[PDB]
RNA sequence: GCUAAACCUAGCCCCAAACCCACUCCACCUUACUACCAGCAACCUUAGCCAAACCAUUUACAUAAAGUAUAGGCGAUAGAAA
RNA sequence: GAACAGCUAAGAGCACACCCGUCUAUGUAGCAAAAUAGUGGGAAGAUUUAUAGGUAGAGGCGACAAACCUACCGAGCCUGGU
RNA sequence: GACCAAUCUAUCACCCUAUAGAAGAACUAAUGUUAGUAUAAGUAACAUGAAAACAUUCUCCUCCGCAUAAGCCUGCGUCAGAUCACACUGACAAUUAACAGCCCAAUAUCUACAAUCAACCAACAAGUCAUUAUUACCCUCACUGUCAACCCAACACAGGCAUGCUCAUAAGGAAAGGUUAAAAAAAGUAAAAGGAACUCGGCAAAUCUUACCCCGCCUGUUUACCAAAAACAUCACCUCUAGCA
């Protein structure tokens, strides 16, 4: 129903309210499945509800009751996604041994910057897809140029950093 | 206006510094250290010269030809723009002739 | 005239304001005669199951206690799942055919 | 925030700090080290600089970012809070911070200003002992449930069984649903 | 769920499941009074129509009849003392009708 | 004439005569992007 | 006295020393920030300004030997090793 | 792909829209770093134009004006030699 | 040749001075650069139709206005404060597809009588729109644009902009901040006798017009931005080259 995009009526217009205590990750860890995932589901309405309540009170010109509740819960499903997420990679690494859920490998592209080419998963080989097949890979040597100007400006900031927290260590041996 | 208005802090100055203390020491140990190191290896500088006064465009010359290998690509065409440049006022424009 | 300016599907003409187009994530296709094709299967389908008699709240008390994180490893896992192993004194290595495939990201979160 | 943020008095979150330094400020930050910080929010300490130097009292708030330590009761200057209207109003005293080691803490029944070292104990581990004798100097410092508020044992039931069954696929056996179809193999290049 | 790659459902395959939704939604008071069992919603940009009515009848089970969304523009005639520009963040804008006639009201707060 | 209107903007012309793909196809437009992120631009190109 | 005037701290140059960076979540060579379907791509003597009052051959990319030999419209110049 | 009223009667004639501007006057730091009215030639044809692609300088194009190629083209600007 | 304002360095100084080491070491000018401010100057330029109960009414103009391809991105609605008065500063939310876009499985394979009321009349520039048999296919409403006084001209710019529509009306707007009308200039109304006699030129405004010479076939184009032609190009003639995919 739709009255469950709203808190209790009784509640209505009262700048305060009782409810705290994010889950933490060892709560979450022991818990069940179904479990999990119905707190995920409540969680999720709780926070439509919230952000339900933000919208009206922005469109009402008034100050929110206590966000907290509404930081507690993000914090919550964070928590939750989290353990689901470590819990589906040491599920992987125990049936593989394969790190990093989605596939992918190392390429270099036209820049030369050894990038982590992400794979966008087709129907049909790489051997005569028209559209992979232009999407080269190769940086030639010309660019090993910009690359060689690309490390010395890397460099001179490094330097710049560097010599920049001696002065400041200096700088504060000589206050004291 | 170009002056300042209030006088700066009192700029304290360590005279007896460790640095002050001991400035030039240890130095001149040739003529009395049976000659065992030369005073132009103690001082502390750039590689490429340590002990050879020279001039502006020998001292670029110098650095070219012994830190050239090494140098930066937009250092290095400075450098040698540099050179070029000291070259052409030298070896040609001037006066007493 | 504007590098700052986003690119987006309010600025193209009709061709690649119609192309382009918020993520859309393609559901079917098009049969000739502007005749969509909405896939039945690659629509989703929210597998919400029943709040009947919940026993936890999506907010904590505080007088609960407190404990260590420990994230989980394989290490505790295998463990854990050990009866067979000591049981000597079942799994599934290859699972390409497998409905749900691990390394290959077939199921959705 | 930006760097060279010149923490104020008031916290880095409210209109009166958002006014004073605004989006656009570039002033000169000031000097301040001493990572092994042990002045806590109240603490008996006692103020040996300016007024008051040598009454005790106890700190409010301990801003670390600059080294400001605000004690109550000591280092007060009167304001006219407010005034709303053009008249005279009302004054209060407010109270002012206080760098470190001009302000020490106090022992229990010594009740004298001296240093603290960080001794690592039995007890596990690190604790404030002061230097003329022991004196372990303690650290310084009813909820109903409501109507969306778990418990106190429900949350710690623990109902997790480790089992390499995943969660979409137990809870597809935990529907019922049922999908005889296979996946055919896919390409990812 | 958004921002997370989805499986490309060839022929034969099963159907598409979706386990712990990631994205939210969230209605909003009627701009210029719109009619009777008319209820807005503002929806993030990966969200169809389709997609809105399952996630609501599979919630809160309310009997979705139609649904109209559309995307809005954000403001941008904006700058800061850099002179640099701020978008504000774009959202997807629906207009759920139930259905049977239930007759909907925007409830009011604060009284 | 008046002199000081000879622009007709049309994105469809703008990204065909300085596009990614127009700058990827030939090195030359390699060379520019990468000319372009070694000076620090926030804008590559069109 | 209106308008004004100063503050100096963030950071910059030199080498002295090591050889650097680089995928949480989706997106990026098609119109870049676009979940989705039948076709060739690589290796190239750099020129030129300027000085000989023009200008063609000519003009530069630890110490000592040595600015020597040697080359050079044998003139302006260039210039090694054992 | 689009446009060309009507009138007299054929790369015909007058004349709407429309294309260009032979002349006066105002403007000359102005409405405009090339504007305002008619007298002006055409206005079913070597006619104008909406969209896209191709021709780039030792070059392209050119019903030759040695004219134009982004306000200044006897050969547009940038980069490095300068 | 003799001195010397400023700085750092090594020396006791210490209400500001001395001995030596260094010069990015010392401004009345280089139509020199940056920042503020005099000078013409409170001069040139400038808007807002009238009454009023601010409900409303009155006077005039209109080749302008409606929707859309090209183009912009919230850009005169509300809320509080800022001020020719405000389109200025922060929140509010719009703009919901049926209109347009997002579009076609394969194999052999074939469309001679253009359109112009197309039937009389026909013509040259010879012309824009079609399918056959087999295989496999049965799930169907997903996404984008939708506002405005709006685009390109550094400006709130007499400037430039295509398609279907009545082109003057059912659309669309206000040339007059208020007083007097010194001098000069410009756009209009009339003129006692002449109608081109001032003027190198019939060069603005009106009549509406007769007979000649040079050159150019006539149309068309040229130096966008001072010269628009007696120049440029050819329907016609003529010279040379080429026996082929
Ligand atoms: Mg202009
Ligand atoms: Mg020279
Ligand atoms: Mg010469
Ligand atoms: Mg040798
Ligand atoms: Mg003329
Ligand atoms: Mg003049
Ligand atoms: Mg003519
Ligand atoms: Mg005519
Ligand atoms: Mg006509
Ligand atoms: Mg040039
Ligand atoms: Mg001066
Ligand atoms: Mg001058
Ligand atoms: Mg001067
Ligand atoms: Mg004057
Ligand atoms: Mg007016
Ligand atoms: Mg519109
Ligand atoms: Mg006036
Ligand atoms: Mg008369
Ligand atoms: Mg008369
Ligand atoms: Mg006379
Ligand atoms: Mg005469
Ligand atoms: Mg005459
Ligand atoms: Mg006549
Ligand atoms: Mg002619
Ligand atoms: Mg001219
Ligand atoms: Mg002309
Ligand atoms: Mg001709
Ligand atoms: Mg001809």
């Amino acid at each position: 129903g739709l009255e469950e995009f709203f808190d209790d009526p009784k509640n209505w217009g009262q700048e305060k309210v009782k409810s705290g205590a994010a889950w933490t990750c060892q709560q979450l860890r022991n818990k069940s499945n179904e479990d999990l995932h119905k707190l995920w589901y409540v969680l999720l309405k709780e926070r439509n509800m919230l952000l339900t309540l933000e919208q009206e009170a922005k469109r009402q010109r008034l100050p929110m009751p206590s966000p907290e509740r509404l930081d507690k819960v993000v914090d919550s499903m964070d928590a939750l996604d989290k353990v689901v997420q470590e819990r589906e990679d040491a599920l992987r690494l125990l049936q593989t041994g394969q790190e990093r859920a989605r596939p992918g490998a190392w390429r270099r592209d036209i820049f030369g910057r050894i990038i982590w080419h992400k794979f966008k998963q087709w129907v049909i080989p790489w051997h005569l897809n028209k559209r992979y097949n232009r999407k080269r890979f190769f940086a030639l040597p010309y660019v090993d140029h910009f690359l060689r100007l690309e490390r010395e400006k890397r460099a001179r900031i490094k330097a710049r950093k560097e010599n920049l927290e001696r002065k400041k260590a200096k700088i504060l041996l000589k206050k004291f | 206006i170009g002056i300042r208005l209030t006088l700066p802090p009192p700029k304290v100055v360590d005279r007896w510094n460790e640095k002050r203390a001991m400035f030039g020491v240890y130095d001149n140990i040739g003529i009395l250290g049976n000659f065992e190191k030369h005073p132009k290896e103690l001082i502390r500088g750039p590689i490429w010269l340590r002990g050879w006064k020279g001039n502006e465009l020998q001292r670029c010359i110098r650095k070219r030809k012994m830190v050239g290998s090494r140098m930066f690509a937009d250092d290095l065409h400075n450098l040698n723009k540099r050179i070029r440049y000291l070259y052409k006022h030298f070896n040609r424009h001037g006066k007493f002739r | 005239a504007d590098r700052m300016s986003k690119w987006t599907s309010k600025r193209g003409p009709r061709s690649f304001r119609g192309r382009k187009g918020r993520g859309a994530k393609g559901i079917g296709f098009l049969t000739s005669g502007w005749r969509f094709v909405q896939i039945k299967e690659m629509v989703p389908e929210f597998v919400v199951p029943d709040l009947t008699g919940f026993k936890l709240k999506p907010y904590v008390s505080y007088l609960a206690p407190e404990s260590e994180e420990t994230p989980l490893t394989a290490a505790q896992l295998f463990s854990e799942a050990v009866a067979p192993a000591i049981e000597k004194d079942g799994f599934e290595p290859t699972q390409e055919g497998k409905l749900f495939q691990l390394y290959p990201r077939n199921f959705l979160r | 925030l930006p760097p060279h943020y010149r923490y104020g008095m008031s916290p880095p979150g409210s209109v009166a700090d958002k006014r004073k330094n605004p989006p656009w400020i570039r002033r000169r930050p000031v000097v301040v080290s001493d990572e092994d910080w042990y002045l806590f929010c109240g603490d008996t300490v006692e103020i040996l600089e300016g007024k008051d130097a040598g009454k005790q009292g106890k700190v409010v708030q301990v801003i670390r970012q600059r080294n400001w330590v605000v004690v109550g009761g000591l280092n007060t200057h009167y304001r006219y809070i407010g005034k709303t209207m053009d008249y005279r109003g009302t004054m209060i005293p407010s109270e002012a911070p206080l760098l470190h080691r001009q302000v020490k803490l106090v022992d229990p029944m010594d009740r004298k200003p001296t240093e603290i070292e960080w001794r690592f104990t039995e007890a596990g581990e690190r604790v404030r002992v002061s230097t003329r004798s022991g004196r372990i100097i303690p650290k310084p410092e009813t909820w109903i449930d409501g109507p969306k508020d778990t418990s106190v044992e429900d949350a710690l039931e623990r109902t997790y069984v480790p089992c390499l069954k995943t969660l979409q696929e137990e809870v597809m056996e935990a529907m019922g649903i049922k999908e005889t179809r296979k996946y055919k193999k896919v390409y990812w290049y | 769920a958004r921002n997370v790659v989805y499986p490309l459902y060839r022929l034969g395959g099963p159907q598409l499941r979706v386990f712990r939704t990631n994205f939210f939604i969230q209605l909003v008071r009627p701009g210029v009074a719109q009619p009777e069992d008319t209820v807005q919603f503002r929806i993030p940009m990966e969200m169809t129509r389709v997609d809105l009515r399952n996630y609501l009848e599979g919630i809160y089970n309310v009997p979705v009849a139609a649904v109209r969304t559309r995307v809005q523009h954000g403001s941008n005639k904006r700058r800061d003392h850099r002179n640099v520009r701020i978008k504000k963040p774009d959202y997807k804008v629906a207009y759920v009708q139930l259905a049977h006639g239930q007759t909907f009201t925007f409830p009011d707060l604060f009284p | 004439k008046a002199r000081g209107n000879e622009y007709q903007p049309s994105n469809i012309k703008r990204k065909n005569k300085h596009g990614w793909v127009r700058r990827l196809s030939t090195p030359a437009g390699v060379q520019v992007i990468l000319r372009r992120m070694l000076k620090g631009r926030k804008s590559l190109s069109h």
